[PDB]
C-alpha cells in the first residue's frame, strides 16, 4: 500500500496507490465505482 | 459508454479478448473518444470566440 | 436465474416516511413461480 | 465433460459450479475436441 | 459582462487510453489530433489572458 503499483484484484486489471480506507461499506457491498465507470474503492478477496 | 463495444473499460477489453480481434474495439472507443473531444474543443473553441 | 431476497426490519398503515431495502441473501437458483402463499403460526 | 451419459437438446442438463477452482487448460489440450468457438473471450485468456 | 473562462488543458494518454500501455501504442498510428487538441487549448489560454 501506498504506493504506485499494478493492482490485479478478482480480474480487475490497472494502475493505482492503495491507501488506507476510511469510508464504511455495508457488509453485502463488494465494489465503491465513482462518476463514469471509475473504481474509486475496492475490498481484498483474502482479509475483506 | 460503451460507445457499440461490449464493454467501456479498455482494460478488461485487452484481458478477455486476444489482440488480433480486441482491436476492433479498441479503434472503436478510440474513435468514439477522438470525436466527443473534437466536439468539446469545438463547443469551447465557440464559447471563446 | 437467480432468486433475490431482499429485507429491511423498521421500527414503528404505512408511515410516510423513507427507508431503502437492503440486500440479505442472493440464492443463486432460480425456478419457474407463477404463485406464492403465506403461512401463519397462530 | 467426459460423464457416460449426455441428454439431448430438449430438456439438457445444467449444473452449477461455485466455490471451487477451475482449470480450463486440461480441456483444449485434449485431442478430439475439434471445435473451439468463444464469444467475446479468447481461449489464452481464460486462466487469469 | 464576462470577459474571461476557466483555462482547461485536457491530456489525451489520460483521458483516451487511461492507465493502459497497449493504447498508447495505437494513438500514434492516428496522426497528430492531439497536437492540434493541444494547440487548441494553448491558443484559448492565452486568447483569455
Amino acid at each position: 500500500k501506498n504506493k504506485c503499483v499494478n493492482f490485479n484484484f478478482n480480474g480487475l486489471k490497472g494502475t493505482g496507490v492503495l491507501t488506507e480506507s476510511n469510508k464504511k461499506f455495508l457488509p453485502f457491498q463488494q465494489f465503491g465505482r465513482d462518476i463514469a465507470d471509475t473504481t474509486d474503492a475496492v475490498r481484498d478477496p483474502q482479509t475483506l | 459508454s460503451k460507445f457499440g463495444a461490449i464493454s467501456s473499460v479498455l482494460n478488461d477489453i485487452f484481458s478477455r479478448l486476444d489482440p488480433p480481434e480486441a482491436e476492433v474495439q479498441i479503434d472503436r472507443l478510440i474513435t468514439g473518444r477522438l470525436q466527443s473531444l473534437q466536439t468539446y474543443v469545438t463547443q469551447q473553441l465557440i464559447r471563446a470566440a | 436465474g437467480y432468486f433475490k431476497i431482499y429485507s429491511k426490519h423498521t421500527p414503528i398503515d404505512l408511515p410516510q416516511g423513507f427507508s431503502a431495502l437492503e440486500p440479505l441473501v442472493d440464492l443463486p437458483i432460480g425456478i419457474n413461480i407463477t404463485r406464492f402463499q403465506t403461512l401463519l403460526a397462530l | 465433460f467426459n460423464a457416460t451419459r449426455f441428454a439431448s437438446v430438449y430438456a439438457w442438463n445444467r449444473k452449477r459450479i461455485s466455490n471451487c477452482v477451475a482449470d480450463y487448460s486440461v480441456l483444449y489440450n485434449l485431442a478430439p475436441f475439434f471445435t473451439f468457438k468463444c464469444y467475446g473471450v479468447s481461449p489464452t485468456k481464460l486462466n487469469d | 459582462l464576462p470577459v474571461s473562462m476557466t483555462k482547461t488543458s485536457v491530456d489525451c494518454t489520460m483521458y483516451i487510453c487511461g492507465d493502459s500501455t497497449e493504447c498508447s501504442n495505437l494513438l500514434l498510428q492516428y496522426g497528430s489530433f492531439c497536437t492540434q487538441l493541444k494547440r487548441a487549448l494553448t491558443g484559448i489560454a492565452v486568447e483569455q489572458d
